[PDB]
């Protein structure tokens, strides 16, 4: 990375006096194709004399498709745990008088027939991917369903999802974080944005000081994410790769029945009509082995991808109860930055977070000192540090210069102004 | 990519060569041709 | 494999798939062959321009691309260079 | 594998369609073989010299030909001797010949000797089979025959199928002798001794060798069945060219080479075949196709149940299910007035209702049912949840009076049972060996 | 109690099916070891156990590897179960719905055979008002912000309240704080600010 | 330092398993290619393998 060095010293402080409003997507996998298997129609190719030799092994194939539909379960679990974190669908209100915030790019189209946003729709067009019976008669899913490889729908279409993030929209931006603590209370959009900036430290003053400039950095940033994933498509990389693995295992699946695991041939016609009973019997055995080994390994790791996903699901909905429901404090958790607030968007296979979060910009250094003396006793601030601009000397808060005089609201007296190292002295303003 | 021995017969000397090769388990002969003089083989 | 060409010098720069025709049963074992030559005659001979190529058979493991159509446009032999080598692997 | 299913949805396999009828299709030759010529010759070919016949254009007859000729030795491979009527061969060659007694042994895989060294080889990958049977009383002379002879030196020995006919003096010793015959220097070949009074080892017989390959080229020789009338759009056991297995066909327009008359998918299995009397290119696919899930409400509250099949548009679906065989308590869950197609496919034996609530068991597609009390199951899109909307205003607030404090269960696992195995005990009973 | 059932029921299937699959011929004559033992001499007799055994084993792997699955399952809902003991039994968690739908007040651990219950104890808003509402309040053409709270209106009067509970105070001058002017900000309104 | 340890042993050892099950037969008549190889011709040299 960039080499870097901070000029530390004992009484330089940096304290910003410009701040940006950034958001960043990030995307999580939820689910994945909920894939089901005949053994019968996959190993034997509906010839009875083969599911009779199959017949005596039984127990394998239960086991099998009773793992394969823990694991449709469990999809359809995530997709739940995820989304339907709230069961009530709050609509979002007609009028958009947000402050000056625009979200007409995340929030639903009414003009269009779904109710997918416009972020959403470009979500869907960068993943590339309901084959009807007579298409075949009339490609790989063909032969993955004549071979007994069936692709079972979700529970929940991409409508209900996106209904469900729409709701969990409309509550986020008329309610803030108290439709996820019960009832859904309300409160004007630039307040919760008050106040969401007063949970990473700095005073809600500065948001309505600012609040024009603020909506148009976010607008601006969500422009950005806009441009950036409609120029684009390797940005949506994890669920693309979710969607090739689960295709691709299908696919040396169905490729995995040219092998001959030692017998004559790898086509059940073929030794049913060259060999009589005792012989076909003994060979058919070799294919049934192989191919029953082959839908374990496709199973075992069906199972394994499933654990990854359900980790990455879990992830998804903790990030959707600790950011779209509230503020969360956790680090880098919800965005590179003092975390304000997320956005949920759904996409296939999985969901996209806008995290819109507060990054200080503009840097400026100056002298500090941990305490004051008045008159023999020590001074320190409640909220912020003293700040010299070389004359004199102020409280800040941190994350945006915002001087104020010394008085005794901002600060407090606890001893004689001995004990502590690096005191300074100067007057406090008595109100 | 592999190199193979070129022969030709042209008037022009009049280049007249078709020796005896080893057959190492495969030959692949091929032949721009024109006017039907390169026509059999002997194999033994 | 016959072909049309209008070059006169070396190798076509392209790609052609040769089929099968004849299979004999002759059980003969062969390690040296020969051309037959023809002469156009009016030592009293004169020769045509005529080139053949020949090249020995190696075993190899190849890889062949079959078209929608079932005709084979491309190919590629493995151990050739390593770029060959991983689109083998792949 | 039990009685008392729970309330739920499950997906079962397709024991439903079984085949009723066969079909046999194989090409139009009546030419009854040339196996007389083979079989029925007056002189058979010296063992070094053995003579290859093409046979084709053939009506190949019944499987041991036991017609006169009791064969001593018939012992195929890859091929089973009962199934020999049933399949149409490829490229077969007759390979014929006599021998002595003891040496029948050597003419199969993997062999050596004599016979199998200097004379005729045979290879692993060999898919065909050997008649061999006693002709004392024909190749045997009083005497002895000095017309049969075998390759008694050679400087190595034969590779498959190669024939050698030469006849240049085999140098035992170090020193050549230019080809002429004299001291560690021999003549390569030898004539039997047929007496017709000589042990039976030593008796002469004759051997011939039906060399094949099946299923992978245009047939020509065809076994001795009749041909049928292919039923179409319904699953047979089939027979094309040899093939035996069971599925729908259909036509097809793919280009198939004049060389080719096979077509096989990803799969390895055939997806494109020629059929033998009429120059056409179809296709193949399964009749037991297409998921089948079941619903059912907890067996001990009903026995009704609704049927879900996957991905068809049932407008054509007892087509599908093959309702044209079937017993009707199946049919009756092939067409219905309950029915109702969901995008996950169609369902029967549930009415859809226009409503919307939390629902029991999941279908798809954001489709559910539940079993209702008007006692019967119903099918519906779900309820997501109340719908609701909050009064938003740019200077209304909505702030509590009031409070609960509620309590919530809620379970974690923690550990599972700590399951130990001793393989031996398992696998082997406590038996030693 | 679903989820601990449905450990104990895996657990206790997975090896029904194990004792199960010795039914299992594998292409051998048979499945028990004594029939093979008794009917065959050394020769097939050990070609033959030579197939059960790698089908034994074989499944013996199968049930291994099944097991190591649902082992790495219970080990992430063991570690989550360890968070919430720690961040909930032992303290009190401001993640959302992390333990409880609500404010988190406070947890207590059962035990339960193969795993834990938490008893999350949660504080939820019942009874909501509307209030008129202003971000600010200009006094004398100072804006006036609240500390804790918001500026709420009963229609007459303007008072701070804190959110989750109406209880409303005269605006006084430490129940706020003052910055800068009251034209910048949007949708301030005029009221008096008490001076203790 | 246990963890790490651990996972290194771990990697270290399933390797070492991995070469030792070299030395299994499963049914064959032997373990070593080259042994079937030089004792055996093409057709049950193929059906050991
Ligand atoms: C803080 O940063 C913003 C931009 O991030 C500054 O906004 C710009 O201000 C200049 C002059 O005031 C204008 O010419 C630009 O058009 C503004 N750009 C945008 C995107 O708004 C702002 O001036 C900075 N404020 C302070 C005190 O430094
Ligand atoms: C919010 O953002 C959009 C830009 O995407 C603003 O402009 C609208 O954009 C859509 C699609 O480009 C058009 O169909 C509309 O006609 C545009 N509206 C106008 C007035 O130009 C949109 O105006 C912004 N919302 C608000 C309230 O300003
Ligand atoms: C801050 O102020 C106090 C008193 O105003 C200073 O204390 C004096 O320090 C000098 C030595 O520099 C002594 O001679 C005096 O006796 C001290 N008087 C008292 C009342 O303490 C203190 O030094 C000042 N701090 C700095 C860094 O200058
Ligand atoms: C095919 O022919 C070649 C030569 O005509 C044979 O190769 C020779 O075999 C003899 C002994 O059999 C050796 O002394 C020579 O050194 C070999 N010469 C070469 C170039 O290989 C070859 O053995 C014959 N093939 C078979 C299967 O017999
Ligand atoms: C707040 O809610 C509680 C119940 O959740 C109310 O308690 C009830 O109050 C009425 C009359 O005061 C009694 O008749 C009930 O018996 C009380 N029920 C319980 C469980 O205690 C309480 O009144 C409410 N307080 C306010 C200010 O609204
Ligand atoms: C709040 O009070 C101030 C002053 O008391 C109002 O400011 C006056 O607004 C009128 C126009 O409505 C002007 O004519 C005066 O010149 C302003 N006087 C001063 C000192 O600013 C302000 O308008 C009031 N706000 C509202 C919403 O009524
Ligand atoms: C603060 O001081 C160091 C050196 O004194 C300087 O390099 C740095 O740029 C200063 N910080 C800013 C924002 O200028
Ligand atoms: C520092 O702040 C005070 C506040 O009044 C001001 O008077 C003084 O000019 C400032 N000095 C510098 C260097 O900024
Ligand atoms: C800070 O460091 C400088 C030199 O490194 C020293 O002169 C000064 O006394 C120190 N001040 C404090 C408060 O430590
Ligand atoms: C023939 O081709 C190969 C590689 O292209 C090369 O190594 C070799 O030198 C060529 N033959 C001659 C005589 O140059
Ligand atoms: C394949 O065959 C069809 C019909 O002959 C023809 O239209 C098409 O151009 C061919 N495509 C290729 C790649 O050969
Ligand atoms: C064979 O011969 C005739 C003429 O080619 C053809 O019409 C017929 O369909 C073929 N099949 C049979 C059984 O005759
Ligand atoms: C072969 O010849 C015998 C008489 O020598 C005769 O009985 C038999 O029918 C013939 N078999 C065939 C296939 O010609
Ligand atoms: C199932 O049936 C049994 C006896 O018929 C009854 O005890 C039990 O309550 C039933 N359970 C449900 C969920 O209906
Ligand atoms: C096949 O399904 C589509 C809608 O999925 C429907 O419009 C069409 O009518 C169906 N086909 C027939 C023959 O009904
Ligand atoms: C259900 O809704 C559809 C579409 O509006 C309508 O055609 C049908 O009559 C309704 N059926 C009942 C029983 O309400
Ligand atoms: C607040 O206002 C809206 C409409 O003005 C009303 O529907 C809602 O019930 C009010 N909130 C409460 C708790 O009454
Ligand atoms: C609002 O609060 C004040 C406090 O004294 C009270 O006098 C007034 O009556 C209240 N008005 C309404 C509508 O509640
Ligand atoms: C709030 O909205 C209404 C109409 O939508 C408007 O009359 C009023 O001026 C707005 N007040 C503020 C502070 O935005």
């Amino acid at each position: 990375g960039a080499e870097n060095s901070v000029a530390y010293s004992n009484n330089s402080i940096a304290i910003p006096t410009n701040f940006t409003i950034s958001v960043t997507t990030e995307i999580l996998p939820v689910s994945m194709t909920k894939t089901s298997v005949d053994c019968t129609m996959y190993i034997c190719g509906d010839s009875t004399e083969c599911s009779n030799l199959l017949l005596q092994y039984g127990s394998f194939c239960t086991q099998l498709n009773r793992a394969l539909t823990g694991i449709a379960v469990e999809q359809d679990k995530n997709t739940q745990e995820v989304f339907a974190q709230v069961k009530q669908i709050y609509k979002t209100p007609p009028i958009k008088d947000f402050g000056g915030f625009n979200f007409s790019q995340i929030l639903p189209d009414p003009s269009k027939p779904s109710k997918r946003s416009f972020i959403e729709d470009l979500l869907f067009n960068k993943v590339t991917l309901i084959k009807q019976y007579g298409d075949c008669l009339g490609d790989l899913i063909c032969a993955q369903k004549f071979n007994g490889l069936t692709v079972l729908p979700p529970l929940l279409t991409d409508e209900m999802i996106a209904q469900y993030t729409s709701a969990l929209l409309a509550g986020t931006i008329t309610s803030g974080w108290t439709f996820g603590a019960g009832a859904a209370l309300q409160i004007p959009f630039a307040m919760q944005m008050a106040y969401r900036f007063n949970g990473i430290g700095v005073t809600q003053n500065v948001l309505y000081e600012n609040q024009k400039l603020i909506a148009n950095q976010f607008n601006s940033a969500i422009g950005k994410i806009q441009d950036s994933l409609s120029s684009t498509a390797s940005a949506l990389g994890k669920l693309q790769d979710v969607v090739n693995q689960n295709a691709q295992a299908l696919n040396t699946l169905v490729k995995q029945l040219s092998s001959n695991f030692g017998a004559i041939s790898s086509v059940l016609n073929d030794i049913l009509s060259r060999l009589d009973k005792c012989e076909a019997e003994v060979q058919i055995d070799r294919l049934i082995t192989g191919r029953l080994q082959s839908l374990q390994t496709y199973v075992t790791q069906q199972l394994i991808r499933a654990a990854e996903i359900r980790a990455s699901a879990n992830l998804a909905a903790t990030k959707m109860s600790e950011c779209v429901l509230g503020q969360s404090k956790r680090v880098d958790f919800c965005g590179k930055g003092y975390h304000l607030m997320s956005f949920p968007q759904s996409a296939p296979h999985g969901v996209v977070f806008l995290h819109v979060t507060y990054v200080p910009a503009q840097e400026k250094n100056f002298t500090t000192a941990p305490a004051i003396c008045h008159d023999g006793k020590a001074h320190f601030p409640r909220e912020g540090v003293f700040v010299s601009n070389g004359t004199h000397w102020f409280v800040t808060q941190r994350n945006f210069y915002e001087p104020q005089i010394i008085t005794t609201d901002n600060t407090f007296v606890s001893g004689n102004c001995d004990v502590v190292i690096g005191i300074v002295n100067n007057t406090v303003y008595d109100p | 990519f592999s190199n193979v021995t070129w022969f030709h017969a042209i008037h022009v000397t009049k280049r007249f060569d078709n020796p005896v090769l080893p057959f190492n388990d495969g030959v692949y002969f091929a032949s721009t041709e024109k006017s039907n003089i390169i026509r059999g083989w002997i194999f033994g | 494999k016959h072909t049309p060409i209008n070059l006169v010098r070396d190798l076509p720069q392209g790609f052609s798939a040769l089929e099968p025709l004849v299979d004999l049963p002759i059980g003969i074992n062969i390690t040296r062959f020969q051309t037959l030559l023809a002469l156009h005659r009016s030592s009293g001979w004169t020769a045509g321009a005529a080139a053949y190529y020949v090249g020995y058979l190696q075993p190899r493991t190849f890889l062949l691309k079959y078209n929608e159509n079932g005709t084979i446009t491309d190919a590629v032999d493995c151990a050739l260079d390593p770029l060959s080598e991983t689109k083998c692997t792949l | 594998k039990s009685f008392t299913v729970e309330k739920g949805i499950y997906q079962t396999s397709n024991f439903r369609v079984q085949p009723t009828e066969s079909i046999v299709r194989f090409p139009n030759i009546t030419n009854l073989c040339p196996f007389g010529e083979v079989f029925n010759a007056t002189r058979f070919a010296s063992v070094y010299a053995w003579n290859r016949k093409r046979i084709s254009n053939c009506v190949a007859d019944y499987s041991v030909l036991y017609n006169s000729a009791s064969f001593s030795t018939f012992k195929c491979y890859g091929v089973s001797p009962t199934k020999l009527n049933d399949l149409c061969f490829t490229n077969v060659y007759a390979d014929s010949f006599v021998i002595r007694g003891d040496e029948v042994r050597q003419i199969a895989p993997g062999q050596t000797g004599k016979i199998a060294d200097y004379n005729y080889k045979l290879p692993c990958d060999f898919t065909g089979c050997v008649i061999a049977w006693n002709s004392n009383n024909l190749d045997s002379k009083v005497g002895g025959n000095y017309n049969y002879l075998y390759r008694l030196f050679r400087k190595s020995n034969l590779k498959p199928f190669e024939r050698d006919i030469s006849t240049e003096i085999y140098q035992a010793g170090s020193t050549p002798c230019n080809g002429v015959e004299g001291f560690n220097c021999y003549f390569p070949l030898q004539s039997y001794g047929f007496q017709p009074t000589n042990g039976v080892g030593y008796q002469p017989y004759r051997v011939v060798v039906l060399s094949f390959e099946l299923l992978h080229a245009p047939a020509t020789v065809c076994g001795p069945k009749k041909s049928t009338n292919l039923v179409k759009n319904k699953c047979v056991n089939f027979n094309f060219n040899g093939l035996t297995g069971t599925g729908v066909l259909t036509e097809s327009n793919k280009k198939f080479l004049p060389f080719q008359q096979f077509g096989r998918d990803i799969a390895d299995t055939t997806d494109a075949v020629r059929d033998p009397q009429t120059l056409e290119i179809l296709d193949i696919t399964p009749c037991s196709f297409g998921g089948v899930s079941v619903i059912t409400p907890g067996t001990n509250t009903s026995n009704q149940v609704a049927v879900l099949y996957q991905d068809v548009n049932c407008t054509e679906v007892p087509v599908a299910i093959h309702a044209d065989q079937l017993t009707p308590t199946w049919r009756v869950y092939s067409t219905g007035s309950n029915v109702f197609q969901t995008r996950a496919g169609c369902l029967i034996g549930a009415e859809h209702v226009n409503n919307s609530y939390e629902c029991d068991i999941p279908i798809g597609a954001g489709i559910c049912a539940s079993y209702q009390t008007s006692q019967s199951i119903i099918a519906y899109t779900m309820s997501l949840g109340a719908e609701n909307s909050v009064a938003y205003s740019n200077n209304s607030i909505a702030i509590p009076t009031n409070f609960t404090i509620s309590v919530t269960t809620e379970i974690l696992p923690v550990s599972m049972t700590k399951t130990s195995v001793d393989c031996t005990m398992y696998i082997c009973g406590d038996s030693t060996e």
